[PDB]
């Protein structure tokens, strides 16, 4: 099942960091 | 109204003065009541404003210090040839200059370090010298070692009348305030007599004595064959073979018949094809054009009969729409302050003296100087150094006249108001540019440096992949080599072989060739404008900022050396005009590193090595710069690591200090960043504790000992940071050099 | 090849002499401070120069 | 916000007021026998915390002293 | 709030974004001559002989200039803080004598009776909610 | 005694002696030098290893060198301590420091020779020690 | 002649200064009627003009310089890596938008109050454009280049 | 006057040069003659 590196590395790269630094940019300058 | 005005005997010449120190200011001459005042001893000794406000009591000290240091340097110069005199093989020298190699130094037979007196060559152990004397005195006309003994006396006396002038001037007879402020008597004085009749004197000689000699040399007469210089004089017949046009006498001088004297003031412009060096004649007709033109030049100033320029009304006429009153103020400015004129003079001396060196590595001005890659290195790498932190000095006492000096009355929306008026656009966008460059610059290596570890060559920036080629320069090249011939005619070869055209060479050695820029060059030149640009905004922005800034209003009142104006306002560390000359010095000396480091792999790999007599150069590195010096990692493996094999392989060598020192240098670095790093306060309460033991043993000092100052810790560093940096490329380069 | 030089000739000091009158009716009335003791004699350097500069410039 | 608390050892040199760039610190009348003059702190929100005031006290240790806590635009010098 | 602007002809190092949002300051003066005086900010500003005043985006910076103003003989300078809604608070004489001389009025404040030394420990005052220096 | 042989009989050693590379003017420097050296003990490179175990067949590596040294270095500090008590005494102790008082320093200096009996005796009964009490410390 | 260069309107207080590249004619027409200070536009209208002009600028690097250039695939690589960077900067647009944004600063040379970007419907409206104008600029750039040869063919 | 070129030579520098280059020139000087001194001799 080699075809899943292909998925859930560019996740860790990309889906991952634009969800959290996204949420935590709000988060951090909510009021 | 110039005028020689004197006050006769102000100050006595009693020894009592230097028993009690601290004698120069009044907070010193108290007491030693702590170490810190032993620091501030020597910080204050030259700091001839803090000690008074008279700026006739500042200016005479000034004057006379100048003496004195003009002794310590005819001391040093006339110490160097009298070495050439008793210990050295220049006599052998001259008979093979390509054989036998540069010597001076002798160390004597202790322990193990008569091996530095290797075989340096001509039946001579001594240590090779890289200075370059040997070659200067060849230019000079200097051929057996009483001329150079006769030479190193005369330097001595004139340092007693150096140094007897001092004492004459500061204690029996001083010029008042009015005799410094002449300034436009000063300027052509200096230009005229200085500079011109000097540069009038030298063409003299170059004319009489070293153009017919070493028109002899070159042509394979044996040393003592050659007549002396006075030899020349007298008997016109010898003087007459090599140069006919010394027959017509000075007659076509006066008639403007001036062509007559083509065959010693000729315009050829190339190397003389013997000695690897300029032309003798070529050197002869320079000084005479430039007397002529610094000898008018000086004219230009008024000084007291009516005819000339008043240098204020020069500024004060420069006005313009953008700039409000225009150079207004400025002569008042400089003709006020010592500050400011050492400002000017120091920047601008930095920057010729680093334009000598490129001068001279592309058109060597001594015989036999080219051939000699190992003086040809540290020659130009000497005054590469000594520019970049002259330059830096200049922004030091720029920033010291706006705390000391500024007047506010006098700089009214002048040029200087205008340009602190709007201080935060010129460091912004200078903001801008360095970070611009250094993306743009350091960022093409990396993505090289990354792409050849992926196996992606054809993606880098290299000569075959996306090459960014320099083609302004390429296109200025091409225009110095035609210069033969059209645009400046009478010339027959260019003004350096570097540009362009045939190569040069000098027994089997190259003295010269064609520097090809290609991509690499592309980069390292935009890497030398990214930290040339970061220096200059560490610097323009303390002599902007040093009065006042958005964060500290009153920084003039704290001073040109304060720490830190207190840890709020989040934290004022590093905030004074001394602390961005702390700062600059690190880069001053990251850019200065890479020029030397550009000039040794390039001139090692595509100018430098022997040569076939079908014209094949086989370079020292084989061409390796192109494919390498691209990246990062090629800099790291064949310029560091394959070069510094000679200076650790040097022990059980003659070379072996130099493995020593470039060891040696790592530590002092190393030992600079106690001192960066750490802070006073940890370290008065470890002296504290020390200070307990000495207590229960009653050896406490009466001195209260105190950690040093906060700005002496950051001073103490980057003294060591630089030293130790300097030293290590310095014995690379050495022992390396040396070796090839 | 070296640029033709000048034999002395009298037509060459008629050029040194106009261009010391040039220069004499040039400085008398844009100098800003004539007199202070002087002037005839620098005036007469200049001239020297632009003779020179029009003899050995004609001549090429 | 940075507190500045003063300490019984004082006696009235007033050097501490004159080197507060943003005039936090005001001398007050001491009740008691000991002096006319007592320092105090009452725009304590303007405080930037440059330590210029214990520099100039010329106790053994401090007769005031400035430990730093939150900060606001104030205190951390910002003209932004 | 009355007075003229010092003469010049302007400077980046001056007043931002934040007076519009929040507490720009002011500072006023009056002068017998007309002399030259260094700006908080750079540059050199002249001053008119009745009722000075200029805009300064902190309170360090009236002070700063006020330092200066005592050199020319000036020792009647008032600073304000100006709130982005106009109102305007008079501050630093904030009564008629000086914070460095001594006036009746005025009480102490943040005045610890004891001495640095006697200051209880932070162990002894955890999870209280109080600080060791009160 | 580990890994390691007598000098004079190492083969190592002798191949170094014939090349020794005299160090000082005179010529037999080398040839001297490793004369004296086959005393000590040599190991498998051929160059000599000190024993600082103390035994008395090789003291002459670090226990003579050990005496020699404590001799002069409380030579510097008898005197230093002395000196700097003799000024504390004095109405100008801090020029003293500084520019210093030779009437005071050469007497001083002349003695230091026998430090350890003044050291002894002012250890027994004296003035060696000052009391903790008496002495600056931090809270 | 006399001075340029003026304080920012009277008061010499403020900041800037009114310069030549500042406060010239041709510099106030040109930025004021720029998209982001044009008068007369709604919010959506601003976010598309300027992202079709992105989009089709965007387009470029991608394909003549990315891998791949030298290829077949080269200008769909750019048309696909200039989406992907428009859809970041159109995220980050709703970003700046949902966090409360302060305000539109008004300089020397838009004297005037630039624009309705004083809300977060003003910014979100903008976003949404973003997207729609930037992939169109992108696709545009891609058809002309890759039938460039056609229609200089014709 | 002599006074005062003594005191001079008692300060700090003068001092330490002149006797530091005393000690130096001892170790120097006996190191030509006696060369190498790893250690002392034992008979
Ligand atoms: C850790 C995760 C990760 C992953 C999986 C990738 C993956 C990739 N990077 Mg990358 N990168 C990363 C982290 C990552 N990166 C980081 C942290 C950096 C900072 C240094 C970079 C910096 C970087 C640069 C500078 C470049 C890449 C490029 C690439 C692509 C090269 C593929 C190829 O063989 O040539 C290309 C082969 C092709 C067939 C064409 C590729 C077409 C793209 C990838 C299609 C993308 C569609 C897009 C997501 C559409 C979304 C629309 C939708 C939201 C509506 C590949 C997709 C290169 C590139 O140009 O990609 C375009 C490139 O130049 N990356
Ligand atoms: C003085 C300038 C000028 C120029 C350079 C042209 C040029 C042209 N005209 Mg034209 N025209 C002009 C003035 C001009 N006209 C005036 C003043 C009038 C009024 C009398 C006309 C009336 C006119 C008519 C009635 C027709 C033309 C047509 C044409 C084209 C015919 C070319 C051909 O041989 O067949 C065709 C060759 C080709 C290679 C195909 C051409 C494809 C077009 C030109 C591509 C245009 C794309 C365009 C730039 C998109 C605009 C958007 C952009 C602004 C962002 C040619 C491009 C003919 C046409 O149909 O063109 C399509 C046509 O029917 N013109
Ligand atoms: C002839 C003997 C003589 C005597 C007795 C004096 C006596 C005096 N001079 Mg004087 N002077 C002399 C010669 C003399 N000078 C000469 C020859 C010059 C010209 C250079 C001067 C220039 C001069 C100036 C400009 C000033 C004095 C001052 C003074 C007074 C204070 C000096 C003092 O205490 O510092 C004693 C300091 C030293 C002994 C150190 C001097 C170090 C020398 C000059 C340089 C050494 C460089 C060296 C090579 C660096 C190596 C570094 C490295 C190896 C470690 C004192 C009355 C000062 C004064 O009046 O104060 C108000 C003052 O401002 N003098
Ligand atoms: C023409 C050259 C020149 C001259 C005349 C001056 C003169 C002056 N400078 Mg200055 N300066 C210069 C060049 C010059 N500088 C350069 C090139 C730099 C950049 C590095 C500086 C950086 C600088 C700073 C940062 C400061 C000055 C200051 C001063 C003033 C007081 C300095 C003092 O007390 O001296 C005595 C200085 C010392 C005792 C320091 C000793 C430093 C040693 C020599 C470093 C070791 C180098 C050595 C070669 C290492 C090898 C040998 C060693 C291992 C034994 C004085 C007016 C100070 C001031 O307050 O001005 C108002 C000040 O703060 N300058
Ligand atoms: C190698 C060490 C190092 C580096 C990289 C820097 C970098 C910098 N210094 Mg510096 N500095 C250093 C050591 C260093 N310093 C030391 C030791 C000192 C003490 C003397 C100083 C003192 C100092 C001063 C006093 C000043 C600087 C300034 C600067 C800036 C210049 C602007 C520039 O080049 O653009 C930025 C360039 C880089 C950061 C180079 C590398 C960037 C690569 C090519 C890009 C990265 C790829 C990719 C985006 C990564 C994404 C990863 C992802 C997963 C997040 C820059 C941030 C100046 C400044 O800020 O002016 C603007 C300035 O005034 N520094
Ligand atoms: C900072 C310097 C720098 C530069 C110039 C480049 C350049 C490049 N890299 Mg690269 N890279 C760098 C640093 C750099 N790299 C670093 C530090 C790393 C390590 C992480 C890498 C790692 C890396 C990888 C792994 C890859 C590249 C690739 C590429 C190429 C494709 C670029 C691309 O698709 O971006 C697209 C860029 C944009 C969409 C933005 C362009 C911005 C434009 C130019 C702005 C212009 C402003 C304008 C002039 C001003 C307007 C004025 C107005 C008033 C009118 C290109 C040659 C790829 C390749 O294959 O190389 C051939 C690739 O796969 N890079
Ligand atoms: C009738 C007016 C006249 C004419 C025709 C010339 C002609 C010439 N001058 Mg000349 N000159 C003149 C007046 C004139 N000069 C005056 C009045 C002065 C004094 C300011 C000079 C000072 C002068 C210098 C200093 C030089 C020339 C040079 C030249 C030569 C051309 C250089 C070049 O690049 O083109 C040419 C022969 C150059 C020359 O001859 O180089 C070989 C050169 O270096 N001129
Ligand atoms: C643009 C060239 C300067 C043209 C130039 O200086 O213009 C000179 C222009 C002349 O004004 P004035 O006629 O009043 O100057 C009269 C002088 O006599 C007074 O000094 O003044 C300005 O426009 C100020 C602009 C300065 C800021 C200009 C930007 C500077 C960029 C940094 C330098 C870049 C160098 C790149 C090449 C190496
Ligand atoms: C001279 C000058 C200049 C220059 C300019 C430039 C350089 C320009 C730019 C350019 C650009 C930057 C361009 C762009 C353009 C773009 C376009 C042309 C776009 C297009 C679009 C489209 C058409 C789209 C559409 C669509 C949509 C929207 C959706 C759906 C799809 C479609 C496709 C339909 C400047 C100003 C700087 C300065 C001054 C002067
Ligand atoms: C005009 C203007 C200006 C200026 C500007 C400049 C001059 C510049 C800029 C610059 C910039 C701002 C730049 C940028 C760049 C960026 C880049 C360089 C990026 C790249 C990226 C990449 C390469 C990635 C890709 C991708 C994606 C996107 C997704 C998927 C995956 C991949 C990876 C494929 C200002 C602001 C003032 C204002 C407005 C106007
Ligand atoms: C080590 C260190 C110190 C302590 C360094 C000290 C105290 C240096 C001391 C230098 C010499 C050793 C002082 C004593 C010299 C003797 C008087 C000489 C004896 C005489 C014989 C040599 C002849 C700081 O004070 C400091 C301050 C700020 C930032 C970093 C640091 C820092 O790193
Ligand atoms: S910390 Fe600074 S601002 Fe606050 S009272 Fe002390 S000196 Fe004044
Ligand atoms: S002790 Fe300190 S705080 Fe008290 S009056 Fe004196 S200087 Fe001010």
């Amino acid at each position: 099942a080699s075809f899943l590196s292909s998925i859930f590395v560019p996740v860790i790269g990309w889906v991952v960091p634009i969800a959290t630094f996204s949420f935590l940019f709000l988060y951090i300058e909510r009021e | 109204k110039a005028r020689v005005i004197v006050d006769k005997d102000p100050v006595p010449t009693s020894f009592e003065k230097w028993a009690q120190p601290g004698h120069f200011d009044r907070t010193l001459a108290r007491g030693p009541k702590t170490t810190t005042w032993i620091w501030n001893l020597h910080a204050l000794a030259h700091d001839f404003d803090t000690h008074t406000s008279d700026l006739e009591d500042i200016s005479r000290k000034i004057f006379a210090a100048h003496f004195g240091h003009l002794a310590v340097v005819t001391i040093w110069l006339s110490g160097m040839i009298f070495h050439g005199a008793k210990f050295s093989n220049y006599e052998a020298w001259l008979s093979d200059p390509l054989n036998v190699r540069p010597s001076a130094q002798v160390v004597w037979p202790i322990v193990g370090q008569d091996i530095l007196n290797g075989d340096v060559g001509g039946g001579f152990h001594g240590i090779q010298i890289t200075s370059g004397l040997f070659q200067v005195w060849r230019g000079w006309g200097i051929t057996n070692s009483f001329q150079l003994y006769c030479t190193a006396i005369g330097g001595l006396v004139l340092a007693g009348l150096f140094l007897f002038a001092g004492w004459f001037h500061y204690h029996k007879r001083a010029p008042k305030l009015e005799w410094f402020q002449n300034v436009e008597s000063m300027l052509n004085h200096h230009l005229q007599v200085l500079l011109g009749c000097g540069s009038l004197g030298w063409a003299g000689h170059l004319i009489h004595v070293s153009a017919p000699i070493n028109k002899l040399m070159d042509a394979g007469v044996a040393v003592k064959d050659i007549p002396l210089p006075h030899e020349f004089i007298l008997n016109k017949s010898l003087l007459i073979d090599l140069f006919p046009g010394f027959a017509a006498g000075l007659t076509p001088f006066f008639t403007l018949n001036w062509g007559q004297y083509a065959d010693f003031l000729t315009f050829k412009g190339g190397l003389n094809p013997v000695t690897g060096g300029l032309w003798m004649t070529d050197i002869a007709h320079h000084h005479l054009a430039i007397a002529v033109v610094f000898i008018i030049a000086g004219h230009q100033y008024r000084t007291n009969w009516g005819i000339g320029h008043s240098i204020k009304e020069i500024l004060e006429n420069h006005k313009g729409p953008f700039t409000g009153e225009g150079h207004k103020g400025l002569y008042e400015n400089l003709t006020t302050s010592w500050h400011a004129q050492l400002a000017t003079n120091l920047a601008f001396l930095g920057s010729l003296t680093i334009i000598i060196a490129h001068h001279m590595y592309a058109m060597p001005p001594y015989p036999y100087l080219a051939t000699d890659y190992a003086t040809q290195l540290c020659i130009f790498t000497h005054h590469i150094w000594i520019g970049g932190f002259l330059i830096v000095g200049g922004a030091a006492h720029a920033a010291i006249f706006m705390v000391r000096d500024y007047d506010p009355v006098v700089n009214q929306n002048n040029v200087l108001d205008r340009v602190i008026r709007h201080r935060d656009a010129i460091i912004s966008h200078l903001n801008w540019v360095c970070i611009f460059l250094g993306f743009h610059s350091f960022g093409l290596y990396i993505h090289n440096d990354t792409m050849r570890a992926l196996g992606r060559p054809q993606d880098m920036f290299s000569d075959t992949a996306i090459q960014l080629q320099p083609v302004f320069a390429q296109w200025v090249q091409n225009l110095h080599t035609l210069a033969p011939g059209g645009t400046a005619p009478n010339a027959l070869e260019p003004v350096s072989y570097a540009f362009g055209g045939g190569v040069l060479a000098v027994g089997g050695k190259v003295a010269m060739m064609p520097i090809a820029l290609g991509t690499a060059d592309f980069l390292i030149h935009h890497i030398h404008a990214f930290t040339i640009h970061v220096t200059v905004l560490i610097l323009l922005k303390g002599v902007l900022f040093a009065r006042s800034s958005r964060l500290i209003p009153d920084k003039a009142n704290l001073g040109f050396r304060f720490p830190c104006d207190g840890p709020g306002r989040g934290g004022t560390c590093q905030v004074s005009g001394w602390d961005h000359v702390f700062l600059g010095l690190f880069w001053m000396y990251n850019s200065l590193s890479i020029v030397i480091f550009h000039f040794s792999w390039k001139m090692q790999s595509d100018v430098w090595g022997t040569v076939d007599a079908a014209g094949n150069v086989s370079h020292i590195t084989g061409g390796n710069f192109a494919q390498s010096a691209i990246t990062i990692n090629g800099w790291l493996r064949d310029f560091l690591w394959a070069q510094a094999s000679q200076v650790i392989n040097s022990y059980g060598s003659a070379l072996s200090a130099y493995g020593l020192m470039f060891l040696g240098a790592h530590f002092v670095w190393a030992f600079s960043l106690m001192f960066l790093f750490s802070g006073r306060g940890y370290w008065q309460e470890l002296i504290e504790s020390i200070v307990w033991a000495h207590n229960k043993l009653k050896v406490a000092p009466a001195i209260q000992p105190r950690a040093l100052s906060i700005t002496q810790g950051r001073a103490v560093g980057v003294a060591h940071y630089l030293l130790g940096g300097i030293a290590t490329t310095w014995a690379f380069f050495h022992a390396h050099i040396l070796s090839v | 090849a070296a640029t033709t030089p000048l034999e002395w000739s009298p037509t060459v000091g008629i050029i040194m002499v106009i261009a010391n009158v040039i220069a004499i009716t040039f400085g008398r009335q844009t100098i800003k401070y004539p007199s202070a003791e002087p002037a005839l004699l620098a005036t007469t350097a200049f001239g020297h120069i632009l003779g020179v500069g029009l003899v050995l410039g004609l001549h090429n | 916000s940075h507190t500045v608390k003063i300490y019984d050892t004082c006696i009235g040199c007033t050097q501490c007021v004159r080197a507060c760039p943003t005039d936090v610190l005001e001398m007050v009348p001491w009740d008691g026998c000991k002096a006319a003059q007592v320092a105090s702190s009452p725009r304590t929100e303007d405080c930037v915390g440059c330590k210029r005031c214990e520099t100039a006290c010329p106790t053994d240790f401090l007769s005031i002293r400035v430990y730093l806590g939150a900060e606001t635009t104030r205190s951390m010098g910002l003209a932004y | 709030l009355s007075g003229k602007t010092p003469l010049f002809a302007g400077s980046t190092g001056g007043l931002l974004t934040k007076a519009v949002e929040e507490e720009k300051y002011a500072i006023t003066w009056t002068s017998p001559k007309a002399q030259v005086f260094e700006l908080p900010t750079g540059g050199a500003a002249t001053m008119h002989e009745g009722e000075n005043l200029l805009y300064i985006a902190r309170k360090e910076y009236g002070i700063a200039l006020g330092g200066q103003l005592r050199k020319f003989k000036i020792t009647n300078y008032k600073i304000y803080r100006i709130l982005p809604s106009g109102e305007t608070t008079f501050i630093h004489p904030a009564d008629g004598v000086f914070p460095e001389k001594v006036n009746a009025g005025r009480e102490k404040v943040r005045f610890n009776a004891r001495s640095i030394g006697e200051n209880p420990n932070p162990s002894q005052v955890k999870f209280s909610g109080k600080a060791t220096y009160d | 005694g580990a890994d390691l042989t007598p000098c004079a009989e190492n083969p190592a050693f002798q191949a170094l002696a014939k090349n020794a590379r005299n160090t000082t003017a005179d010529p037999q420097s080398g040839q001297k030098r490793f004369e004296r050296y086959s005393q000590a003990l040599c190991g498998p490179e051929g160059y000599p290893h000190l024993i600082v175990d103390g035994r008395l067949d090789r003291a002459g590596d670090f226990l003579i060198p050990s005496i020699l040294f404590l001799y002069i270095a409380g030579w510097i500090g008898w005197v230093g301590r002395a000196y700097l008590q003799a000024i504390k005494k004095d109405s100008d102790t801090e020029q003293k420091e500084i520019q210093l008082d030779l009437g005071i320093a050469l007497p001083i200096i002349a003695t230091g020779f026998a430090w350890p009996a003044a050291a002894v005796k002012e250890l027994l009964s004296g003035e060696l020690t000052a009391k903790d009490s008496e002495i600056t410390v931090s809270p | 002649n006399r001075e340029v260069v003026f304080p920012a309107g009277r008061d010499p207080q403020w900041g800037n200064l009114e310069t030549p590249v500042n406060a010239s004619p041709l510099v106030k027409w040109f930025i004021n009627n720029l998209p982001a200070y044009r008068p007369g536009l709604t919010p959506f209208r601003r976010g598309l003009e300027v992202g079709m002009a992105h989009g089709y600028f965007l387009f470029g690097p991608f394909a003549k310089l990315g891998p791949l250039r030298d290829a077949a695939n080269a200008n769909l690589a750019g048309l696909l890596g200039a989406i992907g960077l428009v859809v970041l900067f159109t995220l980050a647009l709703s970003l700046y938008a949902n966090s409360n944004p302060p305000t539109a600063l008004a300089s020397v040379t838009v004297p005037n109050p630039p624009d309705a970007f004083q809300s977060k419907e003003g910014w979100n409206n903008f976003a949404s454009a973003f997207l729609i104008g930037g992939i169109g600029g992108a696709v545009v750039a891609y058809f002309l280049t890759s039938n460039l040869a056609l229609i200089q063919g014709l | 006057q002599s006074s005062y070129l003594i005191k001079f030579i008692s300060t700090a520098p003068v001092a330490a040069t002149i006797w530091l280059t005393i000690t130096a020139g001892i170790l120097i000087e006996f190191n030509r003659f006696f060369p190498d001194l790893l250690f002392h001799p034992l008979p």
